[PDB]
This record gives structure tokens, C-alpha cells and sequence, in this order.
């Protein structure tokens, strides 16, 4: 949703590959 | 009280201009991400962001876009990331600009922090009323 | 299921 | 109520400060946005305008009670931008000031009121 | 202020500096007087007389 | 009429062209 | 609708 | 609307942020050979004037409107550019360098003195208000 | 007669607002070159007076009248500017900046000190009123 | 009288 | 008998 | 659940 | 005992000092050939854990354990060094001088703002106090 | 007299002149 | 009047007349001349204990402003009117750093002194509701 | 009693 | 303990060798 | 029970 | 004599004005070459240790005594020196620096801590004694 | 002598001698 608001669920794990 | 979401928006914005900047002004001279593909400049895009219905209010980052701006070329046929005419695009990155940018964010920072102080000072005074 | 709750 | 009339028109002041100084702090945090207009109210027409409704009847306890649910005007732009911004830094942050300053000698005032009405009272 | 003082000063030597320079360019130009800029200072200022 | 007055009209927008049209 | 603000708005652009 | 100290010197801070503004364009177009359209880049002046008002011993600066710098335009002889006269001298705006830095310096340091003289009055502005509680 | 107090207070905080605001119309007007009349601004300068009527021994303060102030007009070598003399010597005012700084800071400190002077009589007068109570 | 006090509202509104 | 406040009448005056 | 606090966890890294 | 956000902003400034105090060790032994026991200065950095205590993952910061950077040291060539391998490479450290700086500003401003956080929640628990007056 | 004492006569004028 | 607030106001003056004539030496750093066509002589207050009629201790009184008795510092401009017949201009005696702490210490006391005023008259406003 | 405060007095001097 | 607790008894000496023995 | 406090008992010695 | 933490932060501001002092005088006479003896000034440093003598383990700082560093003077050559030695070699101070610097800085910063003590302990104080009206 | 002590007779006047006698 909005980027400031409340949400009941975990935001997903961010990762950053060096290559895909 | 909406002062407090609006100048707070304010500084949200204004932090993720000077992020897209900061992001802008490393990869200046990057050569390819993660893929194949080159570097292609970041902005934000600044809206009005009024909930209700009355025209005005804080300003919001709807969307980060990848400028249009034409990708630099320079001539490294050696390079497997080079197209069929032996070139490589490079970020169209305007340096001036994003630096620029780096300090009117911070000044435009400071003036909303500035203002949420101001009205801060005012909304614990006006407790005080007759008492 | 998504992000459901 | 006749202590309303007495309070009216510094609760209305007040209020109208208030109101005009979230428009100006909202017009310090779209200064960067492109095409945005700043906008203001005249203080003393609206003052005149909130100094100068019917609440539906209610025949029983089960009748629900009636529910309830200001004009912007546009800054003339001093300097022209190129993205279409006409929000000027010095002169909406001189009116910021300003209108804080108002706020503050309203409290003041309506507080001196309020001590008086007390006072007045207290034996 | 001092500040447009010290800029009539810089003007003056940019001026001589022009002159110079045109001076320089015409040095093959057949027939060509030099030229010589002379500076004046303008009206002095009495605060408080002796 | 003065720089920092009231009217209840929006400024036109700000164009600059780069070629005469 | 406001746009991009900074740098691409505040250089000269044929309108498109 | 405007206490008459803050009106007077925000009026000195959006003179010389107009002042400020006229040099920085000077400074920007100081090689510009066409405008928009064909003619000459001119050097831009501000003229500040004393608000009258009722008072007159006290006032604030407006500005009445920006003119164009009446002086010799700079002449370069490029016959091949399609701006040349019959002669051939192109025209390169009459924008002093000296002049223009000098004025930023002082624009910025009025300015800043006028951002000192409102500083300085708020704080007797906010204690004024402690008279009557 | 703790009530005159109120009347020599309220006439210094008057007269030295006015004061602030004279030096702040002169420093915002620095710069300027033109008047509304088109004459160059003159620096002006309030004068005090005992504000005590024939046989009144001390009163307050007040403002007599708003006079220019004595200094040679500053003298500008510009003869491209549309207004200018007969040499080319544009007049602009004569305002002195660290003395009109200092009069501002002068201005705040003793409008600070009168402030004070009429809350501690209120207080007084409060207490005078709880005399026997 | 002839000078507004700097306190006081835009002499020129 | 008064005179000019502050900066004038602070600096030294000329002789008559 | 955390990790170390500033240089090391804010620096691409090979994966593993 | 600490009582709640007292107790979260002392850990956190813990916390922060110890990442201070890591990083300034990290910067002044940048260059350090040798350890007391001949082993090479290996940098050291914090691992931060929330307190939690064992059902709330609201709690301040705790400094699980120093941990020592298994990132291969630097070798530069000096075959006269004892020090030196079987090839002729002295370790040195892997200290990144910038990071160390950015840590250390880091751990600086938010010393700062937690401090700040305890002194706004004390005033407020000291107003507390006095409720009902 | 001392200083901050008190006197029925007022004190004279001063200056400050720059050559005598 | 009061006792304390004599000791206060008197030191408040004294500390005042230190940081003028500290001020004044300031600005004549580098003055060559006076009326008169003597070199400026920097200043100095003379400080005295003004326990007249209260024992050894009491407040402090500024007994006389005096010329210090550095020598004067000469310059070789043998064209200046005031220059001797060995063409020396005697130039003030004023030590720039000195002036400066003086200014500075004396700040601090006049600070100091006001604290110790303002807490003596609360002292006092707070002995008026004695018993009550 | 006392002599000149400050600079004059808290500098050391010839013996006299 | 864990840092900042309370203790029975008091920490070891505080030493630091230039050169290990 | 104490000693120098300060860049003395901070830098690093021999041994006594 | 000053209660109980009147006393503790009342000694423990003497002697970081002491330790302050000592390092100020350090700092002045880093290149002085001779004392009033025609010895060379040797680095002063203070002693600092608890003062709990009615049984208890804390009690404040006081400074024990002044004593001069034993880290070996610097030698200078300088044959024609009245001072040099037989070789030549003219002794002179061993102050640090940069150690007198922190000194400096960290004994204000304590000093200031303390300040805060006492005024935090006074305010305590003061309100005890409207316990209960 | 305690330092921060109360004693009845007063302090020795101080003397900062600039060479040795």
C-alpha cells in the first residue's frame, strides 16, 4: 500500500545479487 | 496536527530525492548492472498529496522513472558488452545537476524542519491556554 | 496465497 | 449561549490561523513540486465571512441526531521557474513567521479572557 | 561602500587590459597609432573639514 | 498587480520555447 | 500532476 | 495583513533574491550569440525604489520592473554566421563580468543582513506577548 | 502612583518600535537608487524627547519628528544607468550598515528592558490589590 | 502620526 | 533638549 | 537475526 | 532498575559507543604490521542484536559479541620482514579507512538522537509527575 | 564627589572634541 | 540599598568599567594621534575593595583609570609631523590578546554577578511570605 | 589593598 | 554478567602488554 | 589506589 | 561542609580545574628552554585518587599532588647554548601535544558533567522542600 | 594545611620570581 502506512503482514526479505 | 503528516511527507520526499541523487552521482561512470543492460539514470516525481478534498497538502513521491535521456556511447569493441558497431552505453548522469540537486534537497530539508520545530513550539504552547 | 490476511 | 458570543471571534481567529498556517506549511513542502500553485487565503475576508446551521429535529430518542460535514486564493508568482513552481521561499517563510506570531497573541489573548471570566468567579 | 570603489578599479584595468589587447592585435596592421589609456579619479568625497 | 498580492485567478503556465513558432 | 523535479524539469526541452 | 518590520524586510529579501536572480541570468547568457528568437542577449538591471506608503519615513524596496542595459552591444567579426550584419559583427551581450560577481556579493550580503535585523527582532516579537499573561 | 509607569512604559516601547522601525526602513533601503519622486533615498533618523508636558518633572518618551540624516550622499560612477547626474554620479544613499545594525540590537535591548519593567509593575499592582485580603 | 510604528500593521496594503 | 538617537549622536561630531 | 552493524552488511558481496 | 524507554535508550547509547569505540580501534591500527603475539591486526567489528528479553522484538540494542573480520588480509611484499610467509608477504590489515569514518559519523548521530529521545521522554515522565496539578 | 553618590548640583555638559 | 544588592550592583559597574576601557584600548590598537597630538596611553581600572563602614570584605569599587606604563611602541616615518628629531612615532602599547581575555573574563563575572543578584532577590521575595 | 586587574597584573615583570 | 549489571565480585586488573612473554 | 589521570596511565609501558 | 553531593561534585570541580590548569600550563611552555634554576620545564601531572576516609568505599576526587613525568627530556644540539651539557645537548620539555589537547577537551567536558550534577541535585533539593506543602 | 580547609592565619603572600634570586 502507501509507503508509510500499516500492514499486518511481514514486508518480504531484500536481497541484492551481485549477477541473475 | 496535519502539519505533523505533511512536513513529515516533506522530509520523505525530500530524503528520496537525495537518495535517487546519491544513487545517480556512484554510478556515473558504471559500466553494466546485474544484467547486460547500462545504467540508466534515476528521478523521483513529486506530487500533491491531498487525502481529503482540498486541493493542497504535502508532497509525495509517486513513482521513480529511468530518464529518457540518450545513453552515452564510447567505442570499446573489445568489451563482450559492446553492440554490433563496437559500442558501449554509459549513464547519461549530469553531474552538475545532481549536485545541484544534493543541496536543495538539504536546504528544502532544512526548511521543513525548521517549520515542523516552529509549529511544535506552537501546539505545546497553545496546551498551556488559560492555565 | 500472497501477502493475505 | 452568551459566553459563546464573548469567545466567538477569538476562537474564530484562531482557528482561521491555524487553518492558514497548515496552507502555508503545505506550500513549503511542495516547493519542489513542478506546477504547483501556492495558494493562501485572505484572513480578514474569511474572518468576516466565519464571524458573520439548522439542526435537524429530533421527535423522539431513537431520532438520530442531524450530521455535520474556506476559498483559496492563488499567489501572484514573482519569479518565473521553469517547471511552473511559483512558490516563493522568503516571502511564505516571512508569512509563516508572521502568522506564528499571530497564533501565539491569539492564545494570548483568549487566555487573558478565560483568566478574567475565572477570576471573575473564584471567592 | 569600498566593494564598488575596488570595482570601478577592476573596470579600469579591464578597460586597460582591452586596450592592451587591441593594441596587440594590430601589431602587422600598416599604418596604426597605438593607443594610450589614461584613468581619472572621480569627485573626492569631504566627511569633515579640517 | 503587486509581486505577493491575492487574486482569485491561477497564473498561466510558465512556458519557455527554444524556437520561435 | 506535477513531474520529475530538479534536474529534468529545469532544462531547456523541445515540447513533445 | 504583514507587521510593518516584516514587511519591510521580507520586501529586502525578495528584492535581492530578484537582484540575485537578474545577476545569475547575466552571469548564464555572458556568451549567448541569439535569444530565443534572433536578436541579442541584453544585460538585464533591477531598479529598486522606495515603497512609498502612507507612513514614507518608514518603507520597504519594491521593484518596479526589470530593463534592458542600454550600452554598446559587443561586436565580433564572424561573417559566416547567419546573425552577421551587412559588416559581418555579430552581437555578444554587453554583460560585465567585475559588475556582476560584485553585485552577487552584495545582494548576498544584503540579504543576510536583512535575515539578521528579522532574527533579532522575533525574539522582543515573541516576549511582547508575555505582557498580558 | 504605580499607574504612570503604564503610560512611561507603553510610550518607550512606542518609540523605541518606531526607532527599530526607521533603522529598518534605512537598512532595507541601502541598495536603492530611485525614490517614488525619483529622488535617491535619504537616510532617516528619529528624534527623542521627554514626554513631559511644561511643568511635568519626568516623563517617558516620545518621537518628535523624522529628520534626514547629515552625511554626504554616496557617490556612484555609472554614467550607463538610466538615472545619473550631469556627470554621470548616481546618488545613493547615505546609510551607514554597522550603525544601523547597532541601532536595531540598541532598538531590541531597550524594548526588552521597558517589557520587563511594565510586567514587574503589573505584578506589583496585583500584589497592592491582595494588601489586606 | 506621520511615522507607523514597526509593530504595526502594513502602513501600505 | 533632545537630539538624535543612537549612531549620530555616538560619533564624533565635526568641530562647529 | 541481525547481523554486523554498518560496514560489513552494506556492501555488495558475492553470494554464500 | 532502568524503566523502559530509559532502559532502551541506555542500551542503544551502549551500543553506540561501543560501535565508537570499535571503529576509532579499527582506524588508529590501520597500518599495524604486528600484534603482541605476532599475528597480524585483524579488524574488529560489532554485531548488534535486539534485547527482546524473550517475547517483545520491541527492545533497545545489545552488542551480541566483537567479532573479528575473516576478510583476507592485505599482503604487500617485504622478504627481509620476519614476519614474513615462505613466499615473502607480510600481513596488513583490511581495515577500509572510509568505512571506518562513515561508522564512526554514524555511530556519532545516533548517540546524538537517542540522547535527545531519553531527554524528551524524561521531561515528559517529569511532567507526568505532576498530573492533576 | 563619589560616584553614585548624590548631589543637589547637576553635572556640567561634556565633550569630546578632536583638536583643541 | 541593600547590602548584597550594593556588593552586586557595585561589581556589576566595576566589571562594566573594565570591559568599556578594555573595548576603548581595543578600538585604539593602532591609533597614531589624539587631540592634542599625544599618542594614545592605554588604559587600566584601578579595583578597591569599597568596605568602608563594613569591615574587610564588601563590594568593589573602581578607584582611578591610569596610563600603563609599558613603553611605547615606536615606528621609523621621519615624513610624520609627529615624529621626534630621531624620526620615531610613538604608537600605543595595547596588547591585543590581553585586551581580548579582559573582555571575555570580565563578560563572565558580569554574568556571574547578575546570577548571584537575581538568586539573593528570590531569596528575599521568598523570606516575605515567611510564616505563611 | 589592590592594583590594575586583569592583563597588567597576571604578566610576569621585572622585579621591582 | 552481561554489560552495565550488577556483580558479586569486582573485575580482574586491567592491563595491557606491549609484547607478550 | 590511583595515579596520573590521563595520557601518562593510557599509554603503553614495560613491564616494572 | 557541602552536604553530601555538594561535596562529592564540589571536589571533583577543583580538581578537573586543577587537571585543566596543569595541562593549559603544559600546552604555554612546550618550547620553553630554561626555568628560573636553569632547569628545563618538565611536563606537570596531576594525581587523582577517592577521598571516602569515614568508612566508605566512595567519597568524590581530590588531587593528591603535582609531579613531574619521567619520560626522557628531548636532547637538542646546541654547542653554543650557556645550557648545553658537555656534549652539547640542551635538555627540553617532554610535553605531548596532542595529549595536553585531549587533556584539555575531555577535562571540560567532565567538568561540565559535574556542572550538570550539582544544578540537577540543587533543583532535587529545592523541591524537597515543598514536600507535603 | 587541607586544601578547601578553613585555617586562622592567612595564606603567604605568593611570589613568581623570573630568574633565580
Amino acid at each position: 500500500g502507501v509507503p508509510g502506512a500499516l500492514s499486518n503482514q511481514p514486508a518480504p526479505p531484500n536481497e541484492a545479487p551481485i549477477a541473475t | 496536527l496535519n502539519i505533523f503528516d505533511i512536513a513529515g511527507s516533506a522530509l520523505a520526499a525530500q530524503s528520496k530525492r537525495l537518495n535517487v541523487a546519491a544513487s545517480n552521482l556512484a554510478n556515473a561512470d558504471s559500466v553494466t548492472g546485474p544484467d547486460g543492460q547500462p545504467y540508466r539514470a534515476k528521478q523521483v516525481v513529486f506530487q500533491v498529496d491531498a487525502a481529503p478534498g482540498q486541493a493542497t497538502g504535502g508532497v509525495k513521491v509517486a513513482s521513480v522513472i529511468e530518464s529518457q535521456a540518450p545513453e552515452k556511447l564510447v567505442y570499446e569493441p573489445g568489451n563482450p558488452l559492446a553492440d554490433a558497431n563496437g559500442y558501449v552505453k554509459m549513464p547519461n548522469v549530469d553531474v552538475v545537476g545532481e549536485m545541484v540537486n544534493t543541496m536543495s534537497a538539504s536546504r528544502s530539508y532544512q526548511a521543513n524542519i525548521e517549520v515542523l520545530n516552529t509549529v511544535k513550539s506552537m501546539m505545546l504552547k497553545t496546551l498551556t491556554l488559560g492555565q | 496465497a500472497g501477502p493475505r490476511s | 449561549d452568551r459566553l459563546d458570543a464573548a469567545l466567538r471571534f477569538q476562537q474564530e481567529a484562531l482557528n482561521l490561523r491555524a487553518q492558514r498556517q497548515e496552507i502555508l506549511a503545505a506550500n513549503i513542502a511542495n516547493a519542489d513540486t513542478p506546477g504547483y500553485q501556492a495558494r493562501d487565503i485572505d484572513f480578514a475576508s474569511e474572518l468576516k465571512k466565519v464571524m458573520v446551521g439548522v439542526a435537524l429535529t429530533l421527535t423522539s430518542s431513537h431520532h438520530i441526531p442531524a450530521q455535520a460535514v474556506v476559498d483559496l486564493l492563488y499567489r501572484v508568482p514573482d519569479q518565473p521557474s521553469l517547471d511552473g513552481n511559483t512558490v516563493d521561499m522568503d516571502r511564505e517563510r516571512t508569512q509563516f513567521a508572521d502568522n506564528s506570531l499571530k497564533y501565539q497573541m491569539g492564545l494570548t489573548v483568549l487566555g487573558s479572557q478565560l483568566k478574567g471570566m475565572m477570576n471573575v468567579l473564584q471567592g | 561602500s569600498s566593494l564598488w570603489i575596488a570595482k570601478t578599479g577592476l573596470d579600469a584595468q579591464q578597460t586597460n587590459m582591452d586596450v592592451i589587447a587591441n593594441n596587440l592585435a594590430n601589431v602587422s596592421t600598416n599604418g596604426f597609432k597605438r593607443q594610450r589609456a589614461v584613468f581619472e579619479d572621480l569627485l573626492y568625497q569631504t566627511i569633515r573639514q579640517p
